[PDB]
């Protein structure tokens, strides 16, 4: 049911004087997207996940993990250039 | 170095104008912009931003405010 | 309907600095505001239905000088 490739890319502003994150991520509730926005690759954000707030990791392709509570996932895509 | 912090504000007279107008006016911001899916949530890129007095500030003027997410600006 | 708006400010100050981004930051219409240049000496707006025309006279009205460095559709 989850298709990144059928996602709308997400509203942003890439600040000009900070590197430019390289993902884009996907948040879903029970498959349902709730929202969307960026992150940097091989990196790390703090994330507010329905209740509870999660770590999040990113690799070098944009893969995220985490402990995302029941029902919900963030998914990662490069966005186009990187 | 930098912060990157998402902040949810309720935004329905011009509380729209006043978060935007606040969270602008505090010391360190870099950029403030209008993100995620329903253009509801505001986007603070700078140094030496309190997230919490900001929330608390928001809360006080405009209406119901919620950090979501904080992120250091990766530089390499 | 999409603008990008450049001004420069003068700003000799944290408080004339958030003023102006204050000001900018309150009309109607923007989406986003960033201080730009080496010196954080400009004042970057995207948006759309904004007037650079009233934009300019306030801030001269308020903070301090402004001069119009960018318009761009």
């Amino acid at each position: 049911a989850i298709d990144l490739s059928r996602e709308r890319d997400p509203n942003f502003f890439d600040n000009a004087d900070i590197p430019v994150p390289e993902c884009f991520w996907f948040m879903f509730k029970n498959n349902v997207r709730q929202d969307a926005g960026t992150c940097y690759s091989s990196w790390k954000m703090d994330k507010k996940v329905g209740p509870n707030w999660v770590h999040i990791k990113s690799d070098d392709n944009c893969n995220l993990s985490g402990d995302f509570p029941p029902g919900w996932i963030v998914l990662g895509k490069k966005r186009p250039g990187f | 170095l930098k912060q990157k912090i998402v902040i949810k504000v309720a935004m329905e007279n011009n509380c729209r104008s006043k978060a935007m107008a606040l969270v602008a006016s505090t010391g360190g911001v870099d950029s403030v912009a209008l993100v995620g899916d329903l253009r509801d949530k505001i986007e603070v890129v700078g140094y030496g931003i309190d997230p919490i007095k900001l929330i608390s500030a928001l809360r006080k003027k405009v209406g119901d405010a919620e950090l979501l997410q904080v992120e250091q600006a990766k530089e390499d």
